[PDB]
DNA sequence: ATATATATATATATATATATATATATATATATATATATAT
DNA sequence: ATATATATATATATATATATATATATATATATATATATAT
């Protein structure tokens, strides 16, 4: 029953060895050499792998994330102080305003990584620390094949891991009188004022050289002119074009 | 600049000033392509661990 | 192990919740069993949040709630208890009824002699307001079809051989009846504009 | 964070002093020894994490003496995690394996001798 | 002082007086609470002629008829119980969901609640016994009505958007297969009726 | 050695007996039965069907 | 022609879910004191 | 050999996050009355 046992669970190393007892000493050899030899091998394999796994694993990745959300919330605040040098109403200048993303994915993710980060202490030889990545690696596969669908997005995109908004500021006292277009309506053409300022001052801004108060370059392109808009946004934002020096056409 | 430029010379879509900021003003640098070798490479190491 | 509760109090406890309300004269055995073990009873029901009122002047026991004192739910809700909210008709029919039991009580004695009234004695006290329905049978179809549901109730009997109804005890035992006054005051002041 | 390596180095500066052997064979009230091994924070566990799981290898393999360990609670830890705190020598014969010298031995002879001879 | 209960355990048998089942799935808070006290929660429904029944690999707390020193004679006739007496089709279409809810139990294992099938699973089965009559929504109509009171009796959910509905674990014991052997004895005392 | 490279194949019936010369009778049971049903015949009409 | 059943309207009460505010616990920063090592 | 300089360990305070309680909105179930259709 024994041998016969050992030959069903056998991936194949028994495949020759029979069922009487002048075949034990086959399966003797067997036990003895994958107790000695193959097991241990296979351990320091499997540990080895994990442990350059470890550094190279998705630690790097969260990191990377970090790091371009970081860089975004860097340049915001530049593109904003240069605002401060201008007004978008005779008594009024403007300002960026952001916010985080509540996407349950990334909370489910953080509390994996958290869990993950103790796993490693367990003494298991690696066991539960590969458990821990397995389930931490499924988040990342299930959102790549998904990249399309906004949680995903917002598991890898810097750009939605954050929301944005814009304050209407005092340029007397500095304070904030409103941060919502409460004037919004009509056939949607009074939107466009904020947008086109903030587009138009973000295409100043990065045409500045290092540390250039002005942009070198001056010419700007606005095809079909202003076709949604009405007549006196088309006045607002010509006022705007010339107040940051550009040259339209 | 010299491609947001380009960007700006058929804008025509306005529908939110968030939706404004990650289409034109930011950039993507989106890790799809690093999730999946990560993924890919930790499938090898499995292996060794069944 | 520990102890069964006596069959009796068991029974009447049973009794009264089924009922709501009961009379000695309707049934004394279990009147006096559970004025005998009212603590027995209030002990049953307090886990249920729930107690016994009872009134030895008029002859009833009937139940009440017991749950902690004045809660932010002074609109009191219970879970075991659903509760209503009876029509401007209803109300109406409650308001006859209640002036006409005040009346009868001094005129009758505090439940002395079960208070009762005529249908053909209700039927104009509704009339004032609401005026001929078409027909002495559309009127009586009326008043019985509402007196059915106070009966429901637990508020007033069927009409005896004389069609006099008789008025539980329990119409005295209601919560806030100035809502009811300012009910039939208005009730009042609205046919005297009205005629 | 101490690895045994210091700790074994400022045992060996104690030995140093020969006022210090002398009251540690004189004054047995000298033992058990111990020092401490350091003090973990969530500022170093949160981004030293192979770091710090090395170190507490590095500790989990030391045997001479004993060492103290308990589970330390980090915010970005799920659940405390053991942690090493003490190393503890309880006679004059854990010190002297702790310093290994074969200057070490003579004295340490030569005295528990001369305090006789 | 006062005998009154704890608060937590007013509230847990309240709900399950209310409701007269309790799923650990749905409202573990209550159902722990009852497992907790479930001596004290039979010493309150004992003055109630009433009994818990428990049945923990489905996590379910239900209320059933106890026996008084008379084994409620039929049990229905207790004063407390709201509803009517259980009948046939009713033990029909139980039996047919008793036995797709069995057939889910081995294929996936009993504490679990997914079982499901829709209107149109459902009709067929009973088709066999109830025959055609003559327009499907007609049939459709008696399922749904036979739904609403099993539902009342909480053996099944609401007929869903998909036409399906979901089999409660209660129906374990209700289909209790020694009642379920007792009724079959019944059903051969109504063959002799036939006879 | 038989009894044992039957259980190996098995699906359901022989989970519950062990393998030992008094187990055998469970054995040829499940053979009768799986002989009455003549199942295993119909299957080069089914492929058709 | 009448009575019963059913469907709909009014409508009210209850339960469930979600968001925000508050309270608490934990972690981190700063300052001070002490111990140890080095230099004279 | 003793003095002093520096490192680190500790205690307290305050800030931040997380958990929980409560308030409010919405959906559904009861529920009861009335009107209309159909059966005898
Ligand atoms: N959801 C809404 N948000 C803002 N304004 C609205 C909304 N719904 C209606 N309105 C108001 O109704 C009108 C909608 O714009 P309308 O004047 O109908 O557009 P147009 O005449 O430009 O086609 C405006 O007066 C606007 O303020």
């Amino acid at each position: 029953k024994r041998m016969s046992e050992a030959k069903r669970v056998d991936t194949g190393a028994l495949v020759e060895a029979g069922a009487d007892l002048d075949d034990i000493p086959v399966y003797l050899q067997r036990l003895q050499e994958l107790t000695e030899e193959a097991l241990p091998e296979k351990l320091n394999r499997f540990l080895d792998y994990l442990n350059r796994s470890s550094d190279d694993g998705v630690t790097q990745l969260l990191s990377h994330i970090e790091h371009e959300v970081l860089v975004i919330e860097e340049r915001l605040n530049e593109l904003n102080e240069t605002m401060f040098r201008v007004d978008f109403q005779p008594d009024r200048y403007l300002r960026l305003d952001t916010k985080k993303v509540v996407h349950e994915s990334l909370r489910t993710l953080e509390k994996a990584q958290r869990q993950l980060n103790a796993a490693r202490f367990v003494d298991d030889n690696g066991e539960s620390h590969y458990k821990a990545l397995q389930v931490l690696v499924a988040q990342l596969r299930d959102a790549c094949e998904r990249n399309r669908t906004l949680g995903a997005k917002a598991l890898l995109d810097p750009r939605f891991r954050l929301e944005f908004a814009v304050s209407v500021m005092d340029r007397q006292s500095g304070n904030v009188i409103e941060s919502r277009t409460g004037s919004q309506g009509g056939s949607g053409g009074e939107k466009e004022i904020i947008a086109s300022y903030v587009l138009t001052a973000s295409l100043s801004y990065a045409l500045c050289p290092a540390g250039s108060r002005y942009p070198l370059f001056g010419t700007i392109i606005l095809d079909e002119a202003f076709s949604r808009s009405s007549h006196a946004v088309a006045g607002r934002i010509i006022a705007a074009l010339r107040e940051f020096g550009l040259h339209a056409v | 600049a010299f491609t947001l430029l380009n960007r700006a010379a058929g804008l025509k879509q306005l529908n939110s000033i968030d939706e404004i900021f990650r289409e034109l003003v930011l950039d993507d640098h989106s890790a799809f392509d690093r999730a999946a070798e990560v993924a890919n490479s930790f499938d090898g190491l499995t292996e060794i661990h069944q | 192990s520990e102890t069964r509760t006596l069959q009796k109090i068991r029974e009447a406890t049973q009794e009264l919740l089924k009922y709501g309300l009961l009379e000695e004269a309707s049934k004394p055995n279990l009147y006096r069993i559970v004025l005998s073990h009212p603590e027995e009873v209030t002990r049953i029901l307090e886990p249920l949040d729930l107690d016994i009122g009872i009134d030895e002047i008029r002859g009833l026991l009937y139940v009440k709630v017991r749950l902690d004192e004045t809660p932010a739910q002074d609109e009191w809700a219970h879970p075991l208890v659903r509760r209503q909210r009876l029509n401007l008709e209803q109300s109406l029919l409650v308001a006859i009824l209640r002036q006409h039991f005040v009346a009868w009580e001094q005129e009758s004695g505090t439940g002395a002699s079960q208070a009762q009234i005529a249908i053909d004695d209700l039927l104009p006290q509704l009339q004032i307001y609401l005026g001929d329905p078409g027909s002495e049978s559309k009127e009586r179809t009326r008043l019985l079809t509402l007196l059915d549901q106070l009966k429901g109730h637990g508020l007033v009997t069927s009409p005896d051989a004389h069609e006099r109804i008789v008025i539980r005890p329990i119409i005295a035992h209601l919560a806030d009846p100035i809502n009811l006054q300012a009910l039939l005051a208005w009730l009042r002041e609205q046919i005297a504009q009205q005629t | 964070m101490y690895s045994p390596d210091e700790l074994r180095e400022k045992l060996a500066r104690q030995w140093d002093s020969a006022k210090l052997r002398a009251e540690r064979l004189l004054s047995p009230g000298n033992w058990p020894l111990c020092l401490p091994i350091g003090k973990p924070s969530t500022k170093i566990f949160a981004e030293q994490t192979q770091r710090v799981l090395q170190h507490v290898q590095r500790w989990r393999q030391v045997a001479v003496g004993h060492v103290e360990w308990e589970a330390v609670s980090f915010r970005a830890s799920d659940t405390p995690v053991l942690m090493p705190l003490r190393w503890i020598l309880n006679s004059p014969s854990e010190w002297i394996n702790a310093a290994a010298d074969p200057v070490v031995s003579r004295e340490f002879r030569l005295l528990e001798g001369i305090i006789e001879q």
